[PDB]
């Protein structure tokens, strides 16, 4: 069944016990913060063997 | 929404739990308030209803 990310990460933050208004109105830094760590852990890969 | 998820036939909003399509009017109940409008990404323009306001317009 579809549904847009953003509000199946308010599903989740709903899961992990914070309310959806956290989520809807951190989405910019929460994004940000995810692919930074995605491309932090390409580096990990790349460089530690 | 409280628990839930809001949905729309076209043209009418409700919302209802997301396992079972059971709509219900958008009131206060089912819904929180947080913030202002110019922060959501994707919020839309729709009436909360609250239910206090028709009995005290009987009261009136
Ligand atoms: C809660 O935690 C996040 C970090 O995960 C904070 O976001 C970070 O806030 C600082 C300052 O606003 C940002 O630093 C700025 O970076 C820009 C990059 O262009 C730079 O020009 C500024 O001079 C400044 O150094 C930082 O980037 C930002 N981190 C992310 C991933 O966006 C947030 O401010 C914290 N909020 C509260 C209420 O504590
Ligand atoms: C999306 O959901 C809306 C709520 O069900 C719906 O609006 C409703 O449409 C029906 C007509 O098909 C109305 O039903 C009433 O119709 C007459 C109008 O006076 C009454 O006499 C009847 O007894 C019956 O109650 C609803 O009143 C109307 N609800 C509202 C708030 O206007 C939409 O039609 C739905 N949209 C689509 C595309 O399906
Ligand atoms: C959802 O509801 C919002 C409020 O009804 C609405 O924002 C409103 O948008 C109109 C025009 O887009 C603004 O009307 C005035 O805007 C500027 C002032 O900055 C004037 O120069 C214009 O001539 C016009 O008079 C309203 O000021 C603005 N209301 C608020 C509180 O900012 C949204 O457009 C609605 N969103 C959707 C998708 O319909
Ligand atoms: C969803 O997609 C349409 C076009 O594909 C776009 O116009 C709209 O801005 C998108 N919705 C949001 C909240 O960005």
């Amino acid at each position: 069944l579809q549904i847009p990310f953003a509000m199946q990460m308010a599903y989740r933050f709903n899961g992990i016990g914070v309310t959806q208004n956290v989520l809807y109105e951190n989405q910019k830094l929460i994004a940000n913060q995810f692919n930074s760590a995605i491309g932090k852990i390409q580096d990990s890969l790349s460089s530690t063997a | 929404p409280r628990e839930g998820v809001f949905v729309s036939n076209g043209t009418h909003w409700f919302v209802t739990q997301r396992n079972f399509y059971e709509p219900q009017i958008i009131t206060t109940d089912n819904t929180f308030v947080s913030g202002n409008c110019d922060v959501v990404i994707g919020i839309v323009n729709n009436t909360v209803y609250d239910p206090l306001q028709p009995e005290l317009d009987s009261f009136k």
